[PDB]
């Protein structure tokens, strides 16, 4: 495969989005760590799709709303942040207030 | 020209008059005092104030006043305060609280607080920062603790143990003079302060104390060696002579004496007493009545704070699984039911609110949980402000006072009992810049920054292959501070006297630092900050209910706690 | 032939604990409010001075219960145990400090616990 | 008072008569003695035995007879005996093996194994403690391979490489001064006993020789790098002067000689015959005649052990790839078949079975796993007796037999070959302590703890966060023993004595333990512990068919192993 | 997120978990580990959900069955541990015995 | 579960291939490293199973057709080598040039 380091660390996000939507799908409020971990995947699974960082900056902000979180998660999140391989190359994605 | 406070507090954090809550507790601290100069607030960056000519000076030598580390603008929680200054380092150590900049074009500089060539900056503007804590119930088991350790803000363990071994299993002892030569020897690649415990057990003086000489920092008593009046007795004598500190967790079986007869046998002389409650160990029911005597050094481990809904059943299986007892044998449920007691741990909320259990500690891998220690403090002073209101000491509709009493639960007072304020356990002038940045809404959960001698050791920062620091995934790592020769400029080993003074570090090669443990004997619960009373607690020997000038103390168990479910993914 | 992975086949047969060692059976009260409960190993004399016994019979003794269990006396509760005499140099050092020397000095034990308040010294 | 025996054995671990099944195999060892007193035995916890004045002494200083660590109620299974013991360790070697405690209250404590202030404990009831294994085999290619070794028990990694180059990754050999000072130096960084082998090949003396003064605990011979008449007499003269075993992979292609002219070559001279069998190379097809001679210490390499029904197509195709023949290459698929033949893997198995071939090895990461040197002698040891019987020499319905005969391989056999079983390899007095604890379900699987002279190393523990060290996830993890300095003391560095009397240790600033290498030529066959065995083996040149006694050693294969799906999660 | 050691760590089981109830669910007997990794991750979402610790001590002598696993697993196991974060803090909860 | 490390390690390569599925299954031509992942754990459940090295040697050439996957990828590919447990102990498997 030849990972790099990036790639093993990255491994953990797409993880850790597998859990989160395994726990909102049993009717959880998500937490912190949870709601990071979705919107993060969702941003590094649409570089992957060949999406723009234009329509991942709009679109992640639509991931999750403050009724799929528990009090004050909404708050909590300013913006979250991911690197992902885009056909051309590498680029950083910032969602702004990722929940309303 | 004005700025509005929630402007200002935006740019610059906090100012007096402002509270910020803690986490997603309901305590709020206040700004009691701000050491800045409005409109000379220190700052860095494109455009900034810290830049050659302006709030950096471009004249000074790094000798001359100069400082190698500015924290500007922290709001600082700490025994001493909770107020708003620049933090000045140099040589590892807090030299300056006050502020910082350039005394060219700037009014109210602290003179050592100069911004030179020579100072690297961290901006604290809207973080908290607090001492690095000190964790004196260590067990020495896996070195994987010692992140979770730092994670959580803890920035010293003392305790003792040789990996997973039966007896560090059980007990915070390094035995004898080979496994503290090893072990000391293995906490040159620790990235964390050190203090390591000996075995306090014997009937004659010299195989004790030559644990001391060995390079120990003090003495654990432990039931499980046993804690019997001869083996408290020399113990103590040792710690007389060595100067260093005694910790105890006293006999629970009663085998060899009640309560009365370990306080008998003490006669007296200063000891720590570990899980003072009890759950985590000691005479049943009625070991927390230590924390009353003014010669007792009151500390309770984490697992039992604060008191919740799953506390009890938790507790019960797990003594029963750990000492291997059988639900069919009476004498084993008889064991468990009088070593875990919903009386005594309700009561030890209380005791922790009113200033009478002085000190937190993890009791790491044996009882406790490495990372909870500050964690815990903040949930039980949430828990007694809800239960309990406001302390009658508060004003302003701020927390401040028990803020304090709390804070002081996991950095002075500790540091106190070790024999080790002189360096570390407070944000002051001269002592070890041992620093921990919070965001608030994280505080007291998962530290930002965690700086050890002036460099930081660890952090919450994300991808190292991004174009910036903070894309995912953001998780805590190890930092400069802890690579190659830097581990040993960033650490202390704390060591006896007499090891010190017999060559112990050159013996070994220590290259750490090496503080001195000492002034561990002429102290009292009275030196305890914010938790100095002593007072006739009674533990009533059939219903277990605890008393305090006649008065019962019982809490109900919560459901649920702050700093919980929002923040962890397991 | 079901597998049970690091089973144990143990032989036949029952493993005498102190063999060949004199045995006594005494009465001692938990005179306490609080439970004692006492390990196999402690010199038994020199066990919480509110166990009520004929101190003199604990003295060069154990109890005769397997190596790493303990007898318990909840408070108020009287019972019989059987002591089995300790081995090697018949000496004790430390534990009450009554002893700190050859178990044979009955005498001179039974005095100090005697002047510490240890009950049943006759 | 009686205890019936399944209580005693679950308090206390088995003893005498008892047996305890190994893992999942169908192998029962049986307690043969024990040095216990019944009811003086040794245990460590609350209320129990190991307390000051009672079975710890509290009277005596280190020096006075006191241990730094006692194992307590250890089944030790060594080519000394399976049998149940107190181990007492001190100075990082074993000192005692008998039963430790208080001389001043018990019976029968052996007079070196008191257990006083200075002494740690591991409680070893319920466990099965071997030596530590040494593997001779070891390419070092890929640092993370030391873990893996570690975790199935392995404590001494014999061999050479300077990471992923071609050389390495072919043979054991670290060439020349410079990489054998440089890899000296990589060494101080690896938890595990080392010794480095030079390249075994040259047709002057000082090329060869100055890799010995360099430091190299030995040679290997590798036909990649020519195993021709020329560098096998040089490397032997070398041998014979240095005081340093010989391993050699012979010339499979039997290009100079065959099999014959190598043993002309060798001329009666000890030499470690490598993966005897030959599928991990050597004289096509009878190689395998080296292990019936008396100046060859014969040892196989894992892969082939023991002989399954994956193994033929496995090893054919492992072959054809990492050598990069093709299918379509008539000499390429002749070679393959001239090299991977059932009928010398299946008689393999057998010779083991008969003491014949005396080692076990891996030849990690280049035709073997170094995580399964031990799981694989125990297969094959069980698939032996599945499909030989008891052997012969067994009694009481035991395995003890096949399980001294089997430990042997790869702990003292191993050990005497290279120059170094007065330090390492079997659990005796005065040896160092490398000693493994096995749960009897994962013996020979996965180590539950891993000692390196005398402080853990490795251990299977689970969450570093938790209030106690075994909830989930339980996994394989570095212990202090592997920390800063620690790693410096608690490991050997095997050396030639001309490189120690030439001082390379202090030029290269080495902080290890040196270990010297001594006693490697003058042994043979007959020293090999319950692997004695010399014989006329004959492999016939057209069907491969392997003779001894003039009976054909031939088993089938097996389709399912004990150790295996049961406990792998991959 | 600001995962912390253990969070790390956690990721595992969750992951051992996942892999090992697919091999159930292509009818394997379950070995060791799989059994282990399937109870653990069990507690661990049981607390999430904001469960008591009596109950998991309950349930989790019901997730797996002696005819799910191997032979001798279920003697293998005497009991499962696991920490986690139920809405009351990080609890202890031991399932003893839980393959019958 | 008493992890050893590879156990830890090849926990990476299930998942690898779980995030590779999902990717194909959203009608992604795979990459190198998504090809690689899918096709090593399928040899690793394939011993789990208890198929034989020949079996996996044969099937690992059909788990991916070169439509699967981007343009030059079946020629990065060589061979994919895993080593698994096997109902009889570890073993190597290495498939050739598994996408044609
Ligand atoms: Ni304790
Ligand atoms: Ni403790
Ligand atoms: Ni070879
Ligand atoms: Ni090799
Ligand atoms: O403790
Ligand atoms: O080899």
């Amino acid at each position: 495969m030849h990972l790099n380091p990036a790639e093993k660390e990255k491994l953990q996000i797409f993880l850790a989005s597998e859990l989160a939507l395994k726990r909102k799908a049993r009717g959880l409020k998500l937490n912190y760590p949870e709601a990071v971990a979705i919107i993060t995947s969702f941003i590094m699974e649409g570089a992957r799709d060949g999406k723009t960082v234009a329509m991942l900056m709009e679109e992640g902000k639509h991931v999750l709303t403050r009724d799929d979180v528990m009090e004050g998660v909404p708050e909590m999140i300013d913006d979250i942040q991911a690197e992902a391989t885009f056909p051309d190359g590498t680029k950083l994605v910032t969602v702004h207030n990722p929940i309303s | 020209m004005k700025i509005n406070r929630q402007q200002y507090a935006e740019s610059y954090g906090p100012t007096v008059g402002d509270q910020v809550r803690l986490a997603d507790t309901d305590l709020w601290i206040e700004v009691e005092k701000d050491y800045t100069t409005y409109g000379d607030e220190a700052n860095f960056g494109g455009g900034k104030v810290l830049r050659e000519g302006m709030g950096e000076n471009g004249t000074y030598t790094r000798t001359e006043n100069v400082l190698d580390l500015l924290l500007t603008n922290a709001l600082i929680l700490d025994y001493t305060g909770i107020y708003k200054a620049d933090i000045g380092v140099k040589d590892g150590y807090i030299v300056g609280i006050g502020k910082g900049g350039n005394p060219d074009i700037m009014d109210g500089v602290t003179p050592n607080m100069i911004v030179g060539t020579a100072t690297e900056v961290i901006a604290a503007e809207g973080k908290i920062v607090t001492a690095g804590g000190i964790d004196t119930h260590v067990h020495f088991i896996n070195p994987d603790q010692v992140d979770v350790a730092l994670a959580n803000g803890i920035t010293t363990l003392f305790g003792g143990g040789t990996g997973p071994a039966e007896g560090s299993k059980a007990t915070t002892v390094t035995p004898g003079p080979w496994n503290i030569e090893k072990m000391l020897k293995s906490t040159e690649g620790l990235p964390i302060n050190v203090g390591i415990l000996g075995k306090g057990h014997g009937s004659s003086i010299a195989p004790i104390m030559e644990q001391i000489d060995a390079g120990a920092a003090g003495l654990k008593i432990h039931e499980d060696w046993g804690a019997t009046p001869a083996s408290i007795d020399r113990s103590l004598t040792v710690a007389d002579e060595a100067d260093v500190q005694v910790a105890i967790h006293s006999d629970t079986l009663n085998e060899a004496g009640f309560l009365e007869d370990t306080l008998r046998a003490i006669n007296g002389r200063v000891i720590h007493s570990f899980h003072v409650e009890g759950a985590g160990g000691g005479h049943a029911p009625d070991i927390m009545a230590m924390a009353g005597h003014p010669n007792v050094l009151p500390s309770s481990t984490n697992p039992t704070r604060p008191f919740t809904v799953n506390t009890i059943d938790e507790h019960l299986d797990m003594l029963m699984v750990c000492h291997h007892l059988k639900q069919n044998i009476p004498e084993d449920v008889a064991f468990a039911d009088s070593r875990i007691r919903p009386e005594t741990i309700a009561a030890e909320d209380i005791l922790h609110d009113l200033g009478i259990i002085s000190m937190m500690s993890t009791d790491a891998l044996a009882m406790g949980r490495a990372g909870e220690m500050v964690l815990r403090t903040w949930q039980t002073a949430d828990k007694m402000k809800k239960q309990r209101g406001p302390l009658a000491e508060e004003k302003n509709g701020s927390d401040n006072f028990r803020a304090k009493r709390y804070v002081s639960k996991y950095t002075i007072n500790p540091a106190i009992a070790q024999g080790i304020a002189h360096e570390v356990g407070s944000i002051e002038e001269g002592k070890f810049a041992d620093l921990v940045l919070w965001e608030p809404k994280f505080f007291g959960v998962k530290a930002d920054r965690v700086i050890k001698g002036g460099i930081i050791a660890y952090a919450q920062i994300g991808d190292p292959s991004a174009s910036i620091p903070t894309p995912q995934p953001v998780m805590g790592r190890r930092m400069y501070g802890t690579v190659g020769d830097l581990i040993h400029d960033t650490n202390i080993t704390f060591m006896s006297k007499s090891s010190i003074q017999q060559g112990v570090p050159a013996k070994l090669g220590l290259k750490r630092r090496i503080g001195t443990v000492k002034n561990c004997r002429n102290i009292g619960k009275k030196d305890m900050k914010w938790n100095d009373v002593t007072t006739d607690i009674d533990i009533n020997p059939e219903t277990y209910e605890v008393k305090v000038d006649g008065e019962v103390l019982t809490c109900e168990p919560v459901k649920e706690l702050p700093m919980a479910q929002r923040y962890f993914l397991f | 032939n079901y597998i049970v992975p690091g089973e144990y086949r143990v032989a036949e047969g029952e493993i005498e604990i102190n063999a060949g060692r004199e045995k006594t059976t005494i009465r001692v009260s938990n005179t306490g409010d609080r439970p004692i409960q006492v390990g196999s190993h402690i010199h038994f004399v020199e066990v919480n001075k509110e166990l009520l016994f004929d101190r003199a019979e604990g003295i060069g003794r154990r109890l005769n219960i397997p190596s790493g269990t303990a007898a318990r006396f909840e408070p108020g509760e009287e019972m019989e145990v059987e002591l089995t005499e300790l081995g090697g140099n018949r000496e004790v050092f430390g534990i009450s400090d009554l002893t700190n020397g050859s178990v044979d000095n009955k005498e001179l034990i039974l005095q100090r616990a005697k002047e510490l308040g240890y009950k049943g010294v006759e």
